[PDB]
RNA sequence: GAAAUUGUUGAAAGGAAGGGCAUUUGAUCAGACAUGGUGUUUUGUUCUCGCAU
RNA sequence: GGAAUACUGCCAGCUGGGACUGAGGACUGCGACGUAAGUCAAGGAUGCUGGCAAAUGGUUAUAUGCCGCCGUCUUGAAA
RNA sequence: AAGCUCGUUCAGUUUUAUGUAAGAAUGAAGCUUUUAGUGGGCCAUUUUUGGGCAGAACUGGCGAUGCGGGAUGCCGAACGUAGAGUUAAGGUGCCGGAAUACACGCUCAAGACAAAAGGUGUUAG
RNA sequence: GCCCUGGGCGCUCAAGCGUGUUACCUAUACUCUACCGUCAGGGUUGAUAUGCCCUGACGAGUAGGCAGGCGUGGAGGUCAGUGACGAAGCCUAGACCGUAAGGUCGGGUCGAACGGCCUCUAGUGCAGAUCUUGGUGGUAGUAGCAGCGAAACCACAGCCAAGGCGGGAAUCAGC
RNA sequence: UUUGCUCCACACAAUAUAGAUGGAUACGAAUAAGGCGUCCUUGUGGCGUCGCUGAACCAUAGCAGGCUAGCAACGGUGCACUUGGCGGAAAGGCCUUGGGUGCUUGCUGGCGAAUUGCAAUGUCAUUUUGCGUGGGGAUAAAUCAUUUGUAUACGACUUAGA
């Protein structure tokens, strides 16, 4: 095999994705649910939180291309997401750490969510389309 | 969208000059060469186009009752015709005349000769009623049976044509 | 889009209406036509009548041409020539079409629709002659026009009372909204577009 | 083995015409009179 | 591995023109509107359908099929086991088939048509 | 919420074709609401899914789905060309289709 | 012990079909024959020198 | 007196959305980055991830979108 | 096809000489010798013949010719098997894949050989 | 200028006419790339060869010419080839390979000899020939002699609107 | 035909969709005018005003939508009943009185969501048919035969009979 000259350039994320932004998932068991972006992982996935205590969505890895960006942002500076890593999702039934870490993460974000009025209930409600909707026109 | 150009020639002198209306300088040069044969006996290889320059309207913000003398080659010879057109610029006035000729007499750019265009600054000078009617004092008239482009295939209100 | 669309033939043009209905049918949309007896065709009565009478005698010989009298069937024939009939796709498309004189039930209690680009008044130049189709059908052999009008007259009645009741209900709703105005919720909705 | 297209792929564009670097570094394409 | 997508170009095997209508006509391709390659007619085999050299004669498993009928023939593939697979002829008795299969397995040569008469 | 829809609905018209020649490798898909190619530009690259039911139970379920993609716009009415790994059957002319919102960029 | 031709059973559909381009449905099948590839200790003519592993 | 703007042409200007293509096969060649090691979009794709014991797909029947009896003959290609 | 030997010699290519010494342009060879087949008319054109018609000196095209368009029999374009994008002819109300697109007027019955003549039919110099 | 006397549906501020301005539909045409082949140029052996390669162009076609291949009968040499533990032949809606003449494999019958390779050899490849020999269908349980059982004919067609010379079960009564 | 036939309740399968994935979300009449609210000296009337698109209206928050606590009203609404009216064009639907029973996101809280591992429509509609029980309802008709003679080429047609 010849020496292919293709360097692993780091991923470039679209400007519409910023930490603390409200994300919407279009695929998966949580499709249609509203989630909060936290950190970008080395595997090109997005670390997000429901938070779990609000809508039941735990910390999960998601792909940007399947996520619709929104202008609504919330503070995420107080959450120490450095603990999470790609190795934190390997498996080779819920693990004990998955509960305590999720609770700790949600404790530092439930207050911020409650700071903005109607944001808790807004996240608790699953997003869905309606008759006559025109996503291209809508800003989301 | 026509354009006005001034083209001169002298067969390599008298420096024959005329005004040519064309969509581009290339067509203007061809029309000038064609008109040279009609005006006098000259050929393309005889000389060269001394200068060609586009002429822009001095002020395309004023309504002018342009008087135009146009000669066209009908199916049975060529006849001299004169008309008056109300417009804002010579470029639009000549285009309107061309469209009117093509609609009625079916004369087109191939067989239409533009002689002279001049504005009319005094009332009662225009002898054509279709232009004379617009030279009166500030008037008002409606636009009955107006229509709207309904993008949607279906309508539920039974649209009305009122204005 | 509604599962089924009802089109009011009143003040419409046979040609454009048939073309648009056929195009929608080919796309897989169910459409129904009502008040077909009031449809209109461009040109004076004599021209349209002659164009139809000549058709009745053009021969294939009864296997081909049929002296079909119903105006709804005439409209269907007009739309028939705009569809790829005699094939599975075209025949299936025609299955989603129904034409009835007047407005029989249960279509009466449902919102009818009109095609803005197929309106006879909108597209036909004012002052020019036009044909009402009903007279043509009556002259060519149709005899149900009198009964159609008689039982359509009852359609306007009762429906008028229903409209009056709906008008009273909307009056009450408008009064409730007017007295509801100036509320905090209303002010917030107005500020946020709604 | 593969025909690199100039204009695009600026790396190959620099292979030919070394003056392209100076042209891009001096905005000569929009030089004022 | 060196088993890239093998494009057959034309999977449908050609059939003799009008062979379906008449029984006497065999399906073996034979030249004669077909000669004029009119629209809506069967295509004529031509040089355009040539398979790539690097993948010609290769089975979907990415190995050449080599007929074998003796121990020496199977052993000859010992050097070319990576590319050539063994294939037992239909005339080989079941008695020698066991020995051939055992030798192929011991030398790593794959058998295209195992279980024959077993 | 009563409505769980997350894909833009549409219709299937016919494959790319001429007066007498039709190529099923390209399918013309109409998207509800779209009117001009400019609006359809947003739907480019979106996966198109067709859902149909069969009596036999396939390996995973009773539902079978085809996974396609959008290629480019078509016409002045906003029609968009759709390509599938397996071309849709001709019987589905005029049938509805599902256009998902991913992959997205907004 | 082959074809035209005909008899039992199973799939089929509505003044006609076999033919060509791409797909689904029903049936059916090669189905990857992966047998592979990585480094040690246990016992006998101290031991992985090599055999069951 | 002054700019602006429509139009034309240039950018070896920038920034995206979408479609097909991965073809070559250990390094030798022309170039950019760098004070040097070395790096690069620089004579053809790499890195990661998920579903799988029928997987993908093949022949065939039937229905859908479009297309459509043979050799010799006069020889004007023709019935 | 068959030997030589010159790599240059050639052209259905284009103006001044008066048809050319062309150190004018553009493109890129010769003698042989024997070896299968080859004896048609025609569409359009040319020379432009006379009184309907009949031969005719000529220049482009088939015969051996697919494909898109014209419902079907001149225009485009001349052909390996495939993926991707733009077009020719011809089209964008449906059959039929494409805008019931914009702008200037026309027309009441048409519209996709009769023009010799009339209309108190309609609109312009 | 247009009208009157002189492809189907339909169209009438056209979906008719002339013209101007943008967009779109798609041929085997054009542009980029994957593959086969021919034609042209070149590298090649102090061994890497009628070979292993690199680069470009080209791909219509009757008669005709040249080149390259499969297959059947027989013969010379070889596979110290296959085969009663089943070879030849036959069927396969099972698969593989060669784009091609075809080859291979698994399965149902089979019961006595055959296959590849380098060559030689010819009574060597069928859809036609109102072809030959043999067999078999509709006609048809029809005329026929409740009987007994054919012949003629048979590519396949037919319900008509017109031009490129072509808009439905079954039997009984008229020509 | 071991409820055989039929309409229902629950109950397991096959069968497929010309193709749901919130709502066909009801006047008439004119298009060189019509509504809407009001006035009334009631009319083809006066006054304010609406169009120029549905780019809207009704709804839409909960494990695809659960449990439970508190506040304000007895409004909204899913569903089993009941008094009554309207709809005969293809009426087969529209409702209306009264309570009963869930929810109510109108407002404020406590509970579980994870593992489908970064997605594989991630299965929720009925069209028809088949088999298993219980809640009722009724228990007939036609052909041949026999014959008729208005009919009658032969069919056919028209009859009488437990």
């Amino acid at each position: 095999l010849k020496k292919t000259r293709k360097a692993a350039r780091p991923q470039k994320l679209r400007a519409s994705l910023v930490p603390g932004t409200v994300l919407i998932l279009l695929a998966g068991r949580f499709r249609g649910k509203r989630v909060v972006y936290l950190k970008h992982l080395e595997d090109n996935t997005l670390l997000i939180s429901g938070p779990f205590k609000v809508n039941g969505v735990p910390l999960r890895r998601v792909n940007a291309r399947y996520v619709i960006a929104t202008s609504t942002k919330v503070s995420v500076e107080g959450v120490n997401v450095e603990k999470f890593n790609v190795e934190y999702f390997a498996k080779e039934e819920i693990k004990a750490e998955r509960v305590e870490d999720q609770k700790v993460v949600d404790k530092a974000l439930i207050a911020e969510i409650k700071k903005t009025p109607l944001l808790k209930q807004y996240l608790s409600a699953s997003f869905s389309l309606k008759n006559g909707d025109k996503p291209h026109m809508l800003k989301f | 969208h026509f354009k006005e150009y001034q083209v001169i020639g002298r067969r390599l002198p008298k420096l024959f000059r005329m005004r040519i209306f064309a969509s581009n300088e290339v067509i203007a040069k061809s029309r000038y060469w064609y008109f040279l044969q009609k005006l006098h006996k000259v050929k393309k290889a005889s000389g060269e186009i001394v200068s060609i320059n586009q002429i822009n309207e001095a002020h395309p913000t004023k309504v002018k009752n342009f008087g135009v003398w146009v000669r066209y080659d009908s199916r049975s010879g060529t006849h001299n015709m004169y008309k008056e057109i109300r417009d804002v610029s010579r470029v639009a006035a000549v285009e309107t005349l061309y469209q009117d000729m093509a609609a009625r007499h079916r004369a087109r750019f191939r067989s239409i000769h533009i002689l002279k265009v001049a504005e009319i600054e005094k009332t009662a000078d225009v002898k054509r009623q279709y232009v004379k009617q617009f030279l009166t004092k500030d008037l008002k008239f409606p636009l009955p049976h107006r229509v709207q482009k309904s993008t949607k295939t279906f309508s539920y209100k039974r649209p009305s044509t009122f204005y | 889009v509604e599962p089924v669309v009802v089109i009011d033939g009143k003040g419409h043009l046979v040609g454009r209406l048939a073309s648009v209905v056929a195009k929608q049918l080919l796309n897989g949309q169910k459409i129904v036509v009502v008040r077909a007896e009031e449809l209109n065709i461009s040109g004076e009565f004599f021209r349209n009548k002659l164009k139809y009478h000549d058709f009745l005698r053009k021969a294939t010989k009864t296997r081909g041409p049929f002296h079909f009298r119903a105006p709804s069937r005439i409209f269907y024939k007009a739309l028939r020539g705009m569809v790829s009939h005699k094939t599975a796709r075209g025949k299936a498309a025609l299955e989603r079409l129904k034409v009835f004189e007047g407005i029989p039930p249960p279509y009466d209690k449902k919102k009818r629709v009109v095609v803005p680009q197929a309106l006879r008044v909108l597209r036909l130049k004012p002052g020019r002659k036009y044909t009402t189709l009903g007279k043509l059908s009556t002259s060519v052999g149709w005899k149900y026009e009198d009964v159609v009008a008689k039982l359509e007259a009852k359609r306007k009645v009762s429906s008028a009372e229903y409209y009056a009741k709906k008008r009273a209900f909307t009056k009450k709703v408008a009064s409730a909204n007017a007295t509801a105005a100036e509320s905090d919720v209303a002010k917030q909705l107005a500020a946020l577009g709604y | 083995v593969l025909k690199k297209n100039p204009l695009k792929n600026k790396q190959v564009l620099l292979r030919l015409n070394p003056y392209a670097k100076v042209f891009a570094a001096e905005k000569l394409g929009s030089k004022k009179a | 591995l060196p088993h890239p997508k093998i494009v057959k170009k034309h999977t449908k095997k050609f059939k003799r023109h009008h062979s379906d209508r008449y029984h006497r006509v065999a399906e073996n391709w034979r030249k004669q509107v077909v000669r004029r390659r009119f629209r809506g007619n069967i295509s004529q085999p031509k040089i355009g359908y040539g398979s790539n050299k690097k993948t010609k004669f290769l089975s979907p498993s990415g190995h050449k099929t080599f007929l074998v009928a003796n121990v020496k023939d199977l052993e000859t593939l010992t050097m070319h086991t990576k590319t050539y697979a063994a294939e037992i002829a239909h005339n080989i008795s079941a008695k020698n088939r066991v020995v051939i299969l055992a030798r192929a397995k011991a030398l790593g040569i794959k058998v295209t048509n195992p279980k024959g008469r077993l | 919420a009563e409505s769980h829809r997350l894909y833009v609905k549409g219709k299937h018209l016919s494959y790319q074709r001429s007066k007498r020649v039709n190529n099923p490798n390209v399918s013309l898909i109409k998207i509800e609401g779209v009117a001009t190619p400019q609006d359809a530009q947003f739907y480019l690259g979106k996966r198109i899914a067709y859902v149909y039911r069969a009596s036999k139970e396939v390996r995973g379920s009773k539902i079978r789905v085809m996974w396609g993609k959008v290629t480019r716009t078509h016409g002045n009415s906003g029609v968009v060309r759709a390509t599938f790994r397996n071309n849709l059957p001709a019987k589905t002319f005029g049938a509805s289709v599902r256009i998902f919102l991913y992959p997205s960029n907004i």
